[PDB]
């Protein structure tokens, strides 16, 4: 069936937004490094690496707003090993609904996209902010679009979104200011 | 790579 269960009576009346992990809210490497947020073992056919996570500026006022204006549903191509870990360290107040990776992800010509139609929610009350296009080729009018992050720590882009999200969660259909 | 490719 879908991918998430019907949604928490508290968040009927949200719009579900998907939001990814890598590249978006944070980024990560096995590059040692030593300013990281983060360090997440990962085990790999018994050997432990160490994954050192830097987190995105203002990360945290903007999951925290998110969570209080939409459904939120973390959906990455990673694997959860990694992802859960970083998830849990990163989310301190409950935002995320429901996490879904890599295996949630369908492999469609080379990549793993998010198809939000598995997700079981109203495609007009959807959003997805993803940092690669390629993420939802299959619905391209609920793509709220974010660039890249790595490691610049000027990054703004988290915070300079939170007002069109501000708007957004008080429409009745996305696609209306989306254009669809 | 368990991290997103
Ligand atoms: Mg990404």
């Amino acid at each position: 069936q879908y991918l998430l269960p019907e949604a928490k009576a508290q968040d009927s009346d949200k719009i579900c937004v998907v939001i990814n992990l890598d590249e978006t809210l944070v980024h990560s490497s096995f590059k040692p490094v030593n300013n990281a947020d983060f360090i997440i073992p990962v085990e790999i056919d018994g050997v432990v690496h160490q994954v050192y996570v830097l987190k995105r500026p203002h990360v945290d006022e903007f999951l925290q707003r998110m969570g209080e204006l939409f459904e939120c549903v973390l959906f990455t191509a990673s694997l959860a090993k990694y992802a859960d870990p970083v998830a849990d360290l990163l989310d301190k107040w409950g935002a995320f609904r429901a996490r879904l990776f890599r295996e949630s992800c369908v492999f469609h010509r080379g990549n793993y996209v998010k198809d939000l139609s598995r997700l079981g929610r109203d495609l007009r009350r959807v959003l997805i902010l993803d940092n690669s296009p390629a993420s939802y080729v299959f619905h391209p009018d609920n793509a709220v679009p974010v660039a890249s992050w790595f490691d610049n720590m000027s990054d703004t882009e988290l915070h300079d979104l939170l007002p069109f999200f501000e708007q957004l969660s008080r429409v009745d259909d996305v696609y209306s200011v989306l254009r669809q | 790579s368990p991290t997103s490719p």
